[PDB]
Parts: structure tokens; sequence; C-alpha cells
RNA sequence: GCGGAUUUAGCUCAGUUGGGAGAGCGCCAGACUGAAGAUCUGGAGGUCCUGUGUUCGAUCCACAGAAUUCGCACCA
RNA sequence: GCGGAUUUAGCUCAGUUGGGAGAGCGCCAGACUGAAGAUCUGGAGGUCCUGUGUUCGAUCCACAGAAUUCGCACCA
RNA sequence: AAUCCCCCGUGCCCAUAGCGGCGUGGAACCACCCGUUCCCAUUCCGAACACGGAAGUGAAACGCGCCAGCGCCGAUGGUACUGGGCGGGCGACCGCCUGGGAGAGUAGGUCGGUGCGGGGGAU
RNA sequence: CGCUGACUGGGGCCUGUAGAGCACUGAUAGGGCUAGGGGGCCCACCAGCCUACCAAACCCUGUCAAACUCCGAAGGGUCCC
RNA sequence: GUCGCCUCCUAAAAGGUAACGGAGGCGCCCAAAGGUCCCCUCAGGCGGGACGGAAAUCCGCCGGAGAGCGCAAGGGUAGAA
């Protein structure tokens, strides 16, 4: 009543990562950059990353969300010339 | 310039460690900067597999303090010769050693432009 | 939970009455008869905690 | 490592540790011989020369006081502006008695800290 | 291109077994060579061989120097019988990219050595190409 | 070609914190005896299968491969 | 984990007046032997499972865990 | 007080600023420096962190300049790969027609460029 | 509900196979410099000596990778016009 | 043989897809790898000396972090987790 070996067979499963609302679109206070989820959401856009430039977001409301360390965190704000007075 | 080269003390060690407590007590009143670093390995050359323990003596002394040693301890000490190093620098006894201090060591603990000591100077 | 007498034991503790409790997953591997920590049961609010159970 | 990686001693990052917000980085940079203070605040911010050992030559009080005063005033010079509560800088070193000092002008600055 | 199943998981890390490169002599100018067109997992064991043979013929000078060497392989007879196959290596190699740079025949005037490789090429596999090198022969 | 287990000082075998290795019967020296032998007296001795990996360090923990003994190869 | 059974020397176990820590061996030694064995002599044997408490005094009485063991309790 | 030269805090562009070779600066600046009772402080000493202060010095970190050796950047013409269209070979594959067109590979380029404030230096 | 839709033109922002590349990694060949094992020589605790066989690592000439990539397109995506 | 779930590769470059296709991990745990406030600068290589001749211990130089992070991989990333 067990298990065998030298059959590796061994399948893999599921995930789902993405950069969900990409860059520059209507910006709605909600999951920003997706890539590592408990994640520690930002301010505005982000343009750190293993890359060296940024990215910009042409959309700005209360703040987006991170991925542990892809992407790049936000800080560099950008809430776009669409946030000034109505 | 000669005024530079020419040397100005420079840091100087002198210590000890046995796969062990206390001994360096003896470290303590022989001067006043203990050492508390951790030897180790893990085999049975003396019977030191332990990879973690707690034996390493150290007592740092440069200026100042080790002014005091190199004084009061430079007399029991018969030889003068060879046990001289390259990097000007060098290392005798029960664990012993004093490095030189030509005008450009320093530099060497830069974590910036940190000019790999060229060997015209040191 | 999954009841391991394996160091692995589900615990809470008392709020000096504060009233209830309050979640807790524990390990005797170490200090055993040992809990203590404060929270605030619905009794006003903090309150020492021991946790024993 | 990348440049803040590989050379060493400061800390700039506890600078943006503050970055994220609060106000204006009341940043204090220090230089024995004297200290010298900014406050970058936020957006592409600047400053206003709120005090410096200099500005007002540099006395003869030492320590002590020097700060008491460079600060204070700093503190005066700005809510002349239309700051008000502003965050502190500890541009470098720990809150050293130094910084301290400053740090009082601020305080006793009236610039909220 | 069906290929293998990692570096290290099911068959990566070997020296492929075979008989070294270099031969022949030397050499500045005198360029003599061989190369292919013809695209095959060059069958290992056929190569390592082959080759060999060739210095079998010769013996000395004539940049008995070959750029080859496989470094992959095949797989399959082992177990049930045709349905969920696992997997049995043998015969490594390497992807002759549709022609290129094989083996040298380099030297001054050495054709006592350029027919050499030609028996190199006789045999060999995949068709060959006989062919000089900047300037030629010589 | 598939599944289980085994390949330790000449031989049969033991060891799950793994961290430091034996048991009985061989083999050489000393006694008992005119003599061998059985029998009391001490010692000499091993890649714990070949090649690797996790790990501070394992042969005892794990993944392939050769040699070993056993089962499976049945329905038309 | 619901209940009962116990807790002592290296092993197996006695120990009820709350005041001595005991026996057997088994184990070590002495005597004896050519030696070892068998017999006789003798000796050691200690966290009385731990802690706290009761008591003039605790192996013993009281309070949790504890561990071992047996039975039982099973629709998450 | 609303112009250039300099040093100092210091920011953006994530090496056309790094390495290193020689050099220059201390009136001003800045550090090194001079000491250690009290603030604080080293698992060891006030080396680093640290309080008070002249003389001494530009040696060192440091700032501007020159040097291509290591690095970094990097075109044009060029070849692979290919979105789209259609032909050859049983064959692994080959080719054409139309827009896209890299790395490496020689030229060469680089020894930063540029913000704001503070001290002066230019009646 | 009524011009929002497949599709094209424009504009950002992304993915990073094919290719290519060797500084990350793992191969791997011709070789140079070298110390580990040799190997022959003073008999060799000598740890002193020469050198034709195997090597580790660094250097030049070269080359393969789906679970390698300092490099990087074909193209696809997504918000807006 | 195998069914759950975590990663790589396969996915042709948004996302995502079989194969009894490749290889490898998990049904733990840590009361302090928890929260912050305060300090640290890795592996390694080279050079010099105790007990030390692989392999420490200290002292002086070199360092896109190749160490570092309880566990498998992969991303991360010292500014630092």
């Amino acid at each position: 009543a067990h298990k065998k070996g030298v059959g590796s067979s061994k399948n893999g499963r599921d995930s789902n990562p993405k950069y969900l609302g990409v860059k520059k679109f209507g910006g709605e206070v909600v999951k920003a950059g997706n890539i590592l989820v408990r994640q520690r959401g930002t301010k505005f856009k982000a343009g750190q990353g293993v890359g060296m430039g940024r990215d910009h977001t042409l959309f700005a409301l209360s703040d987006g969300k991170v991925v542990f360390i892809n992407k790049g965190k936000g800080a560099r704000f950008i809430s776009i010339e669409a946030a000034q007075t109505e | 310039f000669h005024e530079m080269r020419e040397p100005r003390i420079e840091k100087v060690v002198v210590h000890m460690g046995i796969g062990h407590a206390n001994a360096e007590d003896i470290l303590g009143e022989i001067t006043g900067q203990m050492p508390v670093r951790t030897k180790a390995k893990r085999t049975v050359g003396e019977f030191d597999i332990r990879e973690g323990d707690p034996i390493g003596a150290k007592v740092t002394l440069r200026d100042e303090m080790a002014e005091e040693f190199l004084q009061t301890a430079l007399p029991l000490a018969e030889l003068a010769t060879s046990q001289f190093d390259d990097t000007g620098n060098f290392s005798f006894g029960l664990d012993v050693t004093v490095n030189l201090v030509r005008p450009g060591y320093r530099v060497a603990k830069r974590d910036k432009a940190s000019r790999s000591i060229p060997t015209k100077h040191r | 939970a999954k009841d391991g007498p394996r160091i692995i034991v589900k615990m809470e503790s008392s709020a000096g009455t504060g009233f209830y409790y309050t979640t807790t997953k524990n390990r005797r591997n170490t200090q055993a008869k040992l809990e203590l920590k404060k929270y605030d049961p619905v009794a006003k609010k903090h309150v020492v905690f021991r946790e024993k159970k | 490592p990348m440049r803040r990686r590989r050379e060493a001693r400061t800390d700039y990052h506890q600078r943006l540790r503050l970055l994220k917000s609060g106000k204006p980085r009341l940043v204090a940079r220090k230089s024995n011989k004297h200290v010298r203070a900014q406050l970058v605040t936020p957006n592409g911010d600047d400053t206003l020369a709120s005090a410096h050992s200099s500005d007002l030559a540099e006395y003869g009080w030492e320590p002590t006081g020097s700060a008491y005063l460079t600060g204070l005033l700093a503190g005066l010079r700005a809510q002349e502006a239309g700051v008000e509560e502003a965050v502190l800088d500890i541009g470098l070193n720990s809150p050293t008695p130094k910084v301290f000092a400053i740090q009082e002008g601020a305080i006793d600055a009236g610039l909220d800290i | 291109s069906i290929k293998p199943t990692r570096r290290e998981y099911i068959s990566g890390i070997p020296g492929k077994g075979i008989a070294q490169f270099k031969m022949g002599n030397n050499t500045y100018p005198a360029q003599v060579e061989n190369v292919v067109e013809k695209p095959v997992q060059i069958r290992h064991n056929a190569l390592e061989a082959a080759r060999n043979a060739a210095n079998r013929f010769v013996q000395n000078s004539g940049k008995f120097r070959i750029r080859k060497f496989p470094f992959h392989v095949i797989r399959e007879q082992d177990g049930d019988g045709m349905r969920a196959p696992f997997g049995k290596s043998v015969g490594t190699a390497a992807r002759s990219h549709g022609a290129n740079h094989d083996f040298i025949a380099w030297v001054n005037p050495d054709p006592a050595v350029e027919f050499a490789w030609r028996r190199a090429y006789m045999k060999v596999t995949p068709t060959v190409n006989i062919d000089s090198s900047p300037a030629g022969n010589a």
C-alpha cells in the first residue's frame, strides 16, 4: 500500500501571473501590477526594474500594488494630467 | 614631500585560539580590547570537528593601546629577521602580527574608488 | 484541526476574564507550560493573556 | 552590486524611508565644521536655506547653542513661507547630541517634529 | 527537432565517448579542409569512427583538425511495449547545421593528406563537401 | 523490458538521533603437550556494492547504473 | 485523547508505622583453580519520574504533566 | 542681493561617470587633526559612532584636469530570423515575391552631462 | 441599449522563443601557463633534481543548451485617438 | 503505474493547452526567521602568523553580491528580504 519510483513522471499544476492594466490606461484603485501577490502596492506607476528605465501608467487614483521585486515597486508618483481641477 | 610615505603607526593585532573558557581572561588583563570570535571546521585533526564553536581569540590593538604593548611586550621576543613578510607586515610568536602603514594604505578601506592599493606605495 | 500529538498542538488563552479567547497554534518543541501575552476580551480592552488550555 | 551596494556607510534608503510621506525632508546635512540642512519636499520639491552655520556667520558657540539656533531660526524662516508640520531629516549619523541639537531648533522652531 | 529531458535530469553532463579533435600537422597559408551541407544529428559513433579511420590511412601532417562533436541523444524500446513510453537513452551526436566548417586538412603542400581526408569523406555518411579554404589548397 | 530486496576485514549475519562500529566461526604470535587437535591467553582487520547528489558531516537519508537472488510475464 | 494499572540501583523488582533507602542479579572483588566455572565471603548499586505543596521529618500524603501499559471510547 | 570662476550640501540621467597611472588644492572650503571630565558610545579600545578646540597638514577620503590598458557606449553598408503572399522537390527541406531587420563583427566614442540651495571668488 | 464590434492607421506600455552570444551556468575540443598524481634520477624525510604520461584552476585559438543567456527582433497583447 | 498541491522546461514570445512528455519538491514548520528602532557590508582569491601543513583563527589588500535568505525549484534582491 504505497507508491513507486523510477517513473519520474510528475506533471505540474497551474499559476496565473500578469501585468493586469498594462501601462497607461484608465487607472482604478485596484490590483496594479502582478507577479508576486502578498505584494505591497505603491504610489502611481513604477519604473524600477532589473532592466534600467521606468514605466508610466497615465492612470492615477489611491494606489496600485507590487509583486515583490520583479516589475519594480511604485513610488515615482504620476497622477497624470487627468488629475487636475475637474 | 618626504613628509608623506614616512610612517605613522597603523593597527597591530596579537591573539590566540584553541578548540576550547577564560584563557582570554588572561588576555583581558594584559591589555583591554577583548576578542570574541568563533573558529570552526569539521574534522578530527585535534578533535575540532565542531563546526560552530567559540574558540577563536583575538585581542585587536592598533595605535594608543598597542603602544603600551609594543612597549612592555617587545623585550621578551628574540628574533628580528625573516619573519618579515611582503605586504609590509609580519607575524611572530604564541600568536601576534603587525602591519606596516606607508601613506598609500588606508584608501584600501573605501567602499568607493577602492584603489586596490598600488604596490609601489605599500 | 488535524490533531497530531506531533509537537503540533492547538491552544488558546483567556483574558484575565476579559472573558473568552482567540486563535493560536503551538509546539511543545520549547517552553512547555510557557505561554503568555495580552489582548482585549469583549472585556474593555487589553488584558494579560495566558494561553495554556 | 548597484552603485549603492558596493560602497558602504550611507543609508540614503533610510532617507527614502521617510520619503514615502509625512512632510518636508527637514534633511539636516552635517560636516562638523558646521551643519547645513534644507527642505526636500515630495514633488521635485526644493528648499529655502532655512538654516545654515554661515548664512549668519558661524558664530563662536560651538555645537550646542550653534544648532539650538540655526534650527529655531530655520524654523522661523520657513513658517514665514507657509509650511507648518515638517518631517525631520537625520540626514546622516544617529540623532547625535549636534543632530538632536538642530532638532531642538525645529521643535522650538515651532515647525512641528 | 525532438531533443532531450534536460542537461542533468535525463541525460546531460557527459563526455559522449569519442576520439578527441586535432591531428595532422600545422602550416600558415595552405587551406585544406572539409565541410558539409546536410542536416543530421550526426551519428556519434559513426562519427567518432569515420574521422578516425581518417588518421588510420594517413598518419601525421595534414590539420587533421575536425570541428564536430555530438552532445544530445534519442531513446526508445524499454519497458511495456509501445504505449506510454518512458525512455532508454543511446546514441548522442550534434546537429550538422545544414553545412558548415567541418574538419580541416590544413598545411603547406601536402595533398598526400588531401586524398586522405578525401578517404575521410568517402566515409562519413551524409554525402559531404570536398573543398578548400582562404586561398584554396596551394 | 516491469515491481521488491540485496551486493560490508576469507564465510553466514546485526545496527531509525545518521554524527564516534560489532557478534559467532577463520588467519599469525604466546602457553598446555613428547606431538598435532578441542580448549584457556592477546592482538592484526574492512569501496558497509561502481559512480554522484542533499547535508557541517551519512555507507545507515535520497536519485541513476552494472553484478546478485526471487516474483511477473496470463485472455483470445 | 475516556478510564484503570504503576514510578525505587546497570537488569528484574520488594518496600505499610511518615523517621534504616532495601533484596535478587545480576554486576564487581576476595577466597579456591593449573586457569575459568561451580560453591563460600564481601561490596557497590540511587534524580525513590519531575515540580510545588502538607509535615518536626516525605519513596509513602495532596496537586499538573509525564511515561509505560491494558481496555474503550469513534458519522466531522 | 536677480551674470561667469570656485568649493560645499546635494539631486536626475541606473558605467559615453568604473578601474587604475600620474598630478594639483588648502587665504577661503573640507577633511584629516588636538584632547577626552560630563551627553552619548564600542559584545575590545571614544578606530567607526562622539563631545569640546588653537597650533600642524594636504599625505590620505576627497574635488578639477591629463592618460584608452582593462573595461562601458556604439552607427552606416551588411548576413540570420520572420509577419504576409506563392512556387520546387516523396525527402529531412529548398527557393522566390513584399514590409519588419538584431547580437557579435571593424569605425569610432567615453574618461560624465546636467538640476536647486549654501559659502564665497568677479567695483 | 445604438456606433460601442472583428479588422486597419496612430500612439504609448509590455512578452522576451527563432537567431545569436559567450562574462551567469553546465557541457566540450586544439593548445599555453601551472601545480595536484606521476614518471625516470642523487637512495630518495630527498622532500633536492631534470622531463617525454594524466590532470584541477587562469590565458589564447575554438564550439553545442528546452528546463543557460551581458544580447535580442519576426510577431501577439492592452488602454486611449 | 497514477490520481492533491508547490516549480522548471513544453506555452511558439499577453494570458493558456494534451500526452502513462521531461526533471524535482509538499500534507512541515518558526513562539521568535514575529513588530519596529538601532547598527553590519557576502561568498571567494591572494599575502602574513597560534594551537594550524586540505579545510579555520587574525591582520592587510581585490570584489554588477558568484555568497545571503530553515526546507524544491524559480523570481528576488545588500538599498537587502
